[PDB]
RNA sequence: AUGGGCGCAGUGUCAUUGACGCUGACGGUACAGGCGUAU
């Protein structure tokens, strides 16, 4: 955890250096991985890992846009796979991202309640970790964002 | 010694001769006495692996001159097509000029070479030769005048010969 | 940064026809001339009513919704 | 304070939806030019908001044209 | 000469397509030859023929722009090295890229008497292909730039 | 917003260093501006 900690704070330095060549990174690999040549669970995790990292690193509108060309390709990536194993594995990844970012969801109530509603479908999942996945990004968003539940 | 069968298929003295002078003495012969069926020349090169021999057969490339024509072929080693970019005419005949070498020699590499490049005029195009590219010929524009490549395919038949990707010319 | 100055500025940089030369070279020049000027005009005007001007809402109007519709319509349908 | 500059411009930015390209290629020449000469509008109402009070970080962009002459001379090869 | 054509017109397109990430590589790697990763003569001029290749391809502000980075860059790397040979290599190339960018010479009458005297300077040069470089720059940028010198 | 025929800059087609345009980071840093006109 140290070293995760570590990681972001210098990496979140960088972003604030420049923050266009760390999004054309992040996007870089994206590709990368949507079009298969680097394509591996590993590979997917540690990328999103990353982008979760340097959540308020970048201003409102660049990170709005940032997520929102991340997802778009995050879905076609999803549609675009065949096999369980590898959807759950994006949408677990997908879920992590949303969840690391919980400005941009205060900012849309009609996602957050999609996601909400996505959630739910997910936790009757018997595949294995979609539902503690499920669980884990609840509470976060909870955390991150009960003002927007009760309000 | 280290001696391969080399032949060059074309129209006669339209560049296999002139080509098989250039390497020979380095004069760049002007006048065209079209070949009478074949010459066959020794033709040294130094590589940085020792010396290395073709025994190029320049064949006549006029029918009224082919003579023995394909029998010429038998047991070459290695085939070097030719033709000039200047007319077309003289590529459209590399598709029978192909024919019959893989005919006789089915199993051989083939270089195919544009002669005389250096002439201005142009007009087989670069883009529209690809007989070599289905073939799987090697190509090269070349131009005995001014030496373009004028290595290029010798170096390459070499190379395949002998397996050595890499290996070079030497001076001597 | 005040309006005055800016509107100033915008009408310093625009030399205005030449009236030297024929009558319809002249009118051709006025004609671009006061093409161009309603389009600094729209600019300045622009300028004048704020510096924001616009709502990010277009792009849910036009990526957002359109993203998040479709992400209700995911379906695993096996695989 | 800051912001709200940024804000600007980048609305600058998205306030001007190039023009459509369609026509011959001397009418898409002129449409060339035009939406040129709204970049070039556009580039000098930006330095010029920089100048307000941003200029004292920015000013050296165009000048950038002597200093790359300094670096483009003095190119001495004093040694090996 | 086909082929350097036909890799310059699908450049073209791809710029059209997309000039930023265009720019961007090019300046990357750039970077790389600065860094001494990727240093080596070969490398070097297939980056310079390579921004050569699309002269004009972009528009006049960001192609100017890009060029001033390059060619600072470059200035920066030349101040680096030591030898004859990797500074003779390193001028033959930027001379090369300045050639075949006429627009923004014309735009800039000192920098093009920067350049010509610097050609001046060369021509006086002993070490191997230097005067032929300049003199072949020479006639490239009179081709573009007549008007500029007689006015 | 419109693009005329040539100032020639890359060239696609054939009889291919000749002809029609497109196209050229072009001869062009040119030229054309409804049929008074306040759209």
């Amino acid at each position: 955890i140290n070293l995760y900690k570590n990681m972001r704070e210098t990496l979140v330095y960088l972003t604030h250096l420049d923050y266009v060549d760390t999004e054309r990174i992040m996007t870089e690999k994206l590709h990368n991985q949507v079009n298969g040549t680097e394509w591996s669970w590993k590979n997917l995790n540690t990328l999103c890992w990353a982008i979760g990292s340097i959540s308020g690193a970048m201003h409102e509108e660049d990170e709005k846009r940032f997520l929102v060309t991340v997802i778009k390709d995050l879905l076609g990536l999803c549609e675009q796979k065949r096999g369980k194993d590898n959807k759950a594995i994006i949408a677990s990844n997908i879920m992590y991202i949303v969840g690391q970012y919980p400005r941009f969801l205060r900012a849309h109530w009609k996602f957050l309640k999609t996601v909400v509603n996505k959630l739910f479908e997910f936790m009757h999942e018997t595949h294995d970790g979609v539902q503690d996945m499920a669980c884990d990004t609840f509470i976060k968003i909870a955390q991150k964002c009960r003002r927007h539940f009760v309000q | 010694q280290v001696q391969f069968k080399l032949v060059l298929v074309g129209d006669g003295g339209t560049g296999k001769t002139t080509f098989v002078k250039r390497h020979l003495t380095g004069e760049f012969e002007k006048k065209y006495v079209a070949t009478l069926g074949v010459e066959v020349h020794p033709l040294v090169f130094h590589t940085n692996r020792g010396p290395i021999k073709f025994n190029v057969w320049d064949t006549a490339g006029l029918e009224k001159f082919g003579g023995l024509r394909d029998g010429y072929y038998i047991q070459a080693q290695c085939a070097i097509i030719m033709f000039d970019v200047t007319s077309r005419v003289t590529y459209k005949n590399v598709p029978n000029w192909h024919r019959d070498l893989v005919r006789v020699c089915e199993n051989i590499p083939i270089v195919l070479c544009g002669n005389k490049v250096d002439i201005k005029d142009r007009k087989v195009k670069a883009k529209s030769i690809v007989f070599h590219r289905k073939k799987n010929l090697q190509y090269y524009d070349i131009s005995a005048k001014s030496n373009y490549n004028f290595e290029k395919p010798f170096l390459w038949l070499a190379r395949k010969l002998i397996g050595d990707p890499n290996l070079e010319f030497v001076a001597m | 940064l005040k309006a005055v100055r800016l509107i100033k500025f915008l009408y310093q940089s625009n030399p205005p026809p030449n009236p030297e030369g024929t009558r319809q070279a002249r009118r051709n020049r006025r004609r671009r001339w006061r093409a161009r000027q309603r389009q600094i005009h729209s600019i300045s005007e622009r300028i004048r009513s704020t510096y924001l001007g616009r709502s990010a809402e277009p792009v849910p109007l036009q990526t957002v919704d359109e993203m998040t519709k479709k992400f209700g319509t995911l379906t695993i349908d096996c695989n």
